[PDB]
DNA sequence: TTATAAAAAAA
DNA sequence: TTTTTTTATAAATAAATTTAAAAAAAATATA
DNA sequence: TATATTTTTTTTAAATTTAT
């Protein structure tokens, strides 16, 4: 196994996204491209990653490699990779080490970097796709700034969803907090424009901490695709530039 | 000694009740009735047993507590003036001769448990039997002249001295536990002056004028309900608790007017009446001139004061001489005044 | 009832950044003249008078008297929501038991309509008088809270001295004396980095720090500080606010 | 004792430097120039400091004398002046006071700061100049990425030298790490990048604690002069341009 | 000087 | 159906000292 | 440079014996 990578800072997003989830899952690494379904250490919100070996540089794949790194350490792992840098995983057969190699744009400095992993149960839970009937495509900014601050309220939210748009409600001891947003129907910029594409109306209760946990996964693309249907979970999804997605589920309260 | 007042303060008003910490009465002058502290230190101070004292059997376990004490208040800006219990009223014999019966009984099981063998009762019965002489108070103003710390002796009793000199704006606050200083005449009443942390004890701040508004009574009304929630100076009537004195005050304004008021077969009415004395006692006592006295925080004496402290106690010396230095730096500090005395209140303003 | 639309809501936002420390619950003194408060410390070493007149409001309308009581930590986690730019909108109706804050974004969407229960305060208003302050320095509000964070970085008292030449901010503390001098800036025209010092007495009194660190959080609010004070008379911290009022921070000297 | 610099920068650097690496510091203040030797609170670690004469801008001594500074207490004054503020060190010889003198750049505020001196006269262990096998002269931010990056996943970097790269090992017990640099004397960039001078192999473990106090002088200088040999302390050079120097030195484990 | 849980008594 | 004596009970502390523990200002990282 | 965001210092409230 071997995926170079010429933009490391889309992996680092995304390890800046799972350490505070995820402390131990298993890497589920195939040929078609690395593949990351499980569910967290508090068992209540599943995390499906999946990146595509076409988003890859030079990704090759023998065979059906899992291996359980630990989510935190890797991740100050991936501390030591810059912004800029070029990312080249590299593993082998026999070997339970995750060769991390980080490599400088103007080709200076390599950080080569190894690890000592260990085996876990390999659970995968695989939701299948159940047809959502009100599909949210929010900026990242906006849903960033809508979770982490009705999450100062109440431990829960309420999501509505409509034809007009989406309604973010929150109650608690700090009053009563209820968000609007207008669907631009592609008026603005795309990146910022919010489409909704409503079925039957979809009101739902959902936590907050969680959602905090979801949108810290903000800085790796600029739309965040939230698919709601009833008595369903909830499917935020982090469509990276051309690279697969992230997707998290979470059930309702 | 009142008997249930403060849980009808924390009842009826809990506005009233300003729970505050220590170290935010940092400019307030404050008069302590003295004999609370006596007590409080001969109780709690203790090993196991016996009152800490020295090789010489001399009982010294309020002079380090109230040394403690008081330099942990010097360390919070309190200035405070222990006002000491002088000759006690007449109407105080009655609730002091059942004391006495009270620790004459203590002395009983105490002299049934010295034979039972069981040391937590013999030490508990210690504690039940304290009785406070003229040699603890003379070297407790002793060493409060010493610490540079002025001391008042009041000639009918402390807690009316202390409320004397609240209203006369002398000192900010009275400290008593009881609920004897909201009823001679103090405005503002402290409660557990004691050195600890914030959770473990607030200070209840008693305002008396917060009592008056919410009850909607006045000097003479708490005086009579006072007596009626049962007064150490007086008896109250066996049918009438907290809550049934509230409704009778609210209904009759004098006490006249409830004795004018009442039915004998219902209500037991306790003959040989002390009422109008315990309400001319209260309302009237006879106090020190708190004009007449000028209150002086001076410079703590060291040298006769580590003698008088370790030559005839046996104490640790260098826990004073810390305790002395910690007194003298938090005199020579400048104080930070209010805005109560810059600004005055031209009105409160409530929620709509 | 009570309808307060105020489209620069980064003012509202960091007057509650400035207030969310110090005092912890405040009554909002609500007239037809404008919005108003006046708070003391639960200390009662500092006062919060608190002014925001109808004229900087964009919509501003209210039927009678109103006094709301509101938890100022409260207030600024509900107003942390809002942008820095978002048109925020005080709503409270007739016995209101709530306030509503609509923030409205401009430039987007977002119609954010939280609403924040109230709180059962009965606190007290005091008649401040007129007065004719001696020495009144007006100086930058940065500049301000670099001389107050200093110097609360030595010790717990600024001992601030007034003169002709400038004011002088001396703070003795356990690791030295800090004497930061101003000089007198009118003579060089600078546009807001002006030590403006009218003395008419020179003033010589000493102040707490943790209550000049809770008054220089009022800094994003203007570069102006109108240092206002007298012998034996307590400091006023004015931030005269250029669109509505004037935040103005009193202090009780030490002795 | 009146040294006045104006970049006082450098001298807030320095005290930031060592505000958490030395606490209490003898300024041996000679009539050339300001010097300073001192070791850490559990005394492994020996830091040397000199700042010239010619870098001030007024410098009189009218007497050797040698302060005693606990320099937490320095630094927290030092906290008090601007970055682009004129510094003068004014003392007395009979009062144990330091005057530090901060003026604005604008002639509208000056802030006097007297300072209480203890004493603290320790005997200096003088370091011999010799040669040294491995000169790594390498830019300082690349070496405070080492300090901090290699600090994240052990305790411990045993650097190995060499003509063609410098190679700083970790092997701690998260993970293996080798960090391997390359030579390059001005050659792309515009500033000076790694240049080694190695004559003699460097094989030696070192301490990332001690190393991690020595990386917060990266504001100073742009470029750290790593020269090291076999079992001897490295020499970790801060050069400030035009004022002085200041060293750092570690043994190996 | 408190503060309790507990309990018969009583409005 | 709450209230009220009426019981026999319990109790009044603060520093020397760690010590685990929870904040609260420092110093990066990042949009 | 706000705006958070973790690290890490800084209290600080616990829980012990001594305070003879």
């Amino acid at each position: 196994f071997e995926a170079r990578l010429v933009q490391g800072s889309i992996l680092k997003k995304v390890l800046e996204a799972l350490k505070d989830l995820i402390n131990e899952a298993c890497w589920d690494i195939s040929s078609s491209g690395v593949n990351l379904q499980s569910m967290d250490s508090s068992h209540v919100s599943l995390v499906q990653l999946t990146l595509r070996s076409e988003g890859f540089d030079t990704y090759r794949c023998d065979r059906n490699l899992a291996m359980g790194v630990n989510l935190t350490s890797m991740s100050k792992i991936l501390k030591c990779a810059g912004n800029e840098d070029i990312i080249t995983l590299r593993a082998e057969d026999n070997a339970d080490t995750l060769a991390l190699v980080f490599e400088a744009p103007n080709q200076e400095k390599v950080s080569d970097y190894e690890m000592k992993l260990m085996d876990l149960d390999v659970e995968q839970l695989g939701i299948p796709e159940q047809e959502y009937s009100c599909v949210v495509k929010m900026p990242s900014g906006e849903f960033a700034r809508i979770c982490r601050d009705l999450s100062h309220i109440g431990d829960a939210v309420v999501i509505s969803c409509a034809k007009d748009g989406v309604k973010f409600s929150a109650s608690g001891e700090l009053g009563n907090g209820n968000i609007k947003l207008s669907q631009t129907s592609n008026v603005d910029k795309e990146e910022e424009a919010v489409t909704i594409e409503m079925n039957e109306p979809v009101q739902l209760t959902f936590a907050l901490r969680y959602l905090n946990f979801f949108t810290k996964a903000t800085p790796l693309s600029s739309t965040v695709t939230l698919s709601m249907s009833a008595d369903v979970p909830l499917v935020v999804e982090y469509k990276i530039a051309d690279m697969g997605h992230l997707k998290y589920y979470l059930a309702p309260k | 000694g009142i008997q249930g007042l403060a849980k009808l303060i924390a009842d009826v008003a809990p506005s009233a009740i300003r729970e505050n910490d220590i170290k935010s009465y940092f400019g307030r002058k404050v008069a302590i009735d003295a004999s609370m502290s006596i007590y409080q230190f001969l109780i709690a101070v203790r090993q196991g047993g016996d009152v800490l004292q020295n090789e010489e059997g001399e009982t010294t376990s309020h002079l380090m507590g109230m040394f403690y004490r008081t330099i942990r208040m010097m360390e919070n800006g309190i200035k405070p003036v222990y006002v000491f219990d002088g000759k006690p009223p007449q109407l105080k014999s009655g609730e002091l001769a059942k004391r006495s019966e009270r620790r004459a009984e203590a002395e009983k099981q105490l002299q049934q448990a010295q034979a039972a063998g069981a040391e937590q009762e013999v030490e508990k019965f210690t504690k039940r039997l304290v009785k406070v002489t003229k040699q603890h108070n003379d070297e407790c103003k002793h060493l409060l002249s010493l610490m540079g710390i002025p001391y008042l002796d009041a000639p009918s009793e402390a807690e009316a001295s202390c409320a004397a000199l609240v209203k006369a704006g002398k000192v900010y606050a009275a400290a008593t536990e009881d609920m004897d200083c909201l009823t001679f005449g103090s405005p503002v009443l402290m409660r557990h002056l004691t050195a600890s942390e914030a959770k473990k004890l607030p200070i209840q701040e008693f305002h008396l004028s917060r009592i008056l508004q919410e009850l909607g009574l006045n000097q003479e009304q708490f005086v009579d309900l006072c007596i009626l929630l049962g007064s150490d100076y007086c008896e109250s009537i066996r049918g009438i608790g907290p809550k049934r004195a509230v409704d009778l005050i609210q209904k009759h304004k004098s006490i006249e007017e409830i004795v004018r008021r009442l039915d004998p077969n219902k209500y037991p009415v306790p003959e040989n009446w002390l009422h109008k004395e315990a309400h001319q006692l209260f309302l009237e006592p006879e106090v020190l001139d708190p004009e007449s006295v000028e209150l002086k925080w001076s410079e703590p004496n060291e040298e006769e004061l580590i003698k008088f402290m370790c030559g005839e106690k046996q104490f640790s010396e260098e826990r004073i001489r810390s305790g002395v230095k910690r007194l003298s730096k938090s005199r020579q500090g400048s104080t930070q005044g209010r805005l109560d005395d810059f600004f005055k209140v031209t009105g409160s303003l409530s929620s709509a």
